[PDB]
């Protein structure tokens, strides 16, 4: 809830959410440091082994 | 050891490697995660923040 | 779940959350559009409500 | 109108913000500022345009 802008977040200026720009908790690029499972979306984003 | 390309640089690991353990570091933690972009910047002071 | 339909018809009452949880419909929607996921009654109304 | 709730979100459209909903997300001391754009349709302290 403090990571987002609920007030002002509603909208979007590219397939991404207006909470993606604001913050990089939101953002689907920032990984988190141990994954189980692979994200549903992954537009930019390439996964190297 | 690309420091440069990461996300979370070394004053990250700085900040937590002192903060007290309480709820206030976690809120912190996540404060310091806003982005810089212009559209973060309007957002952000759209907030007064 | 079979037996279940979630009706969104009040802005005090239209939670996402649960009508994703119980409508796949709305599911694809809330995942087309992340930002109506918040709950200040930004999320759309059918046209009729 | 129950049933034919899912057959709105079926198709994966966003739907305009209204204007009385716009309104609400400015501050205290900027809803006076020329960045206001709603300022034009605020005539009437008990009525809405």
């Amino acid at each position: 809830r403090i990571s987002a802008l609920p007030g002002l977040n509603n909208g979007q200026l590219a397939e991404e959410p207006l909470s993606a720009y604001v913050n990089a908790l939101h953002d689907h690029r920032l990984w988190p440091p141990f994954v189980t499972h692979l994200p549903r979306n992954m537009e930019g984003v390439q996964v190297v082994a | 050891a690309h420091e440069y390309h990461n996300w979370l640089r070394s004053p990250f690991s700085r900040y937590s490697a002192t903060c007290p353990n309480v709820l206030h570091s976690v809120m912190t933690l996540a404060a310091m995660l806003y982005k810089i972009s212009p559209v973060s910047l309007v957002l952000q002071t759209k907030a007064h923040i | 779940i079979e037996y279940s339909l979630p009706v969104p018809f009040h802005r005090f009452y239209s939670n996402p959350t649960i009508c994703a949880a119980l409508s796949d419909d709305i599911k694809r929607y809330v995942t087309e559009f992340p930002h109506y996921h918040r709950h200040d009654g930004g999320f759309p109304l059918p046209t009729a409500f | 109108a129950a049933r034919r709730i899912p057959h709105f979100y079926r198709v994966r459209r966003e739907v305009p913000r209204t204007v009385n909903e716009m309104k609400q997300d400015f501050v205290v001391t900027d809803f006076y500022k020329v960045g206001n754009i709603t300022l034009y349709t605020e005539l009437h302290p008990f009525f809405d345009f």
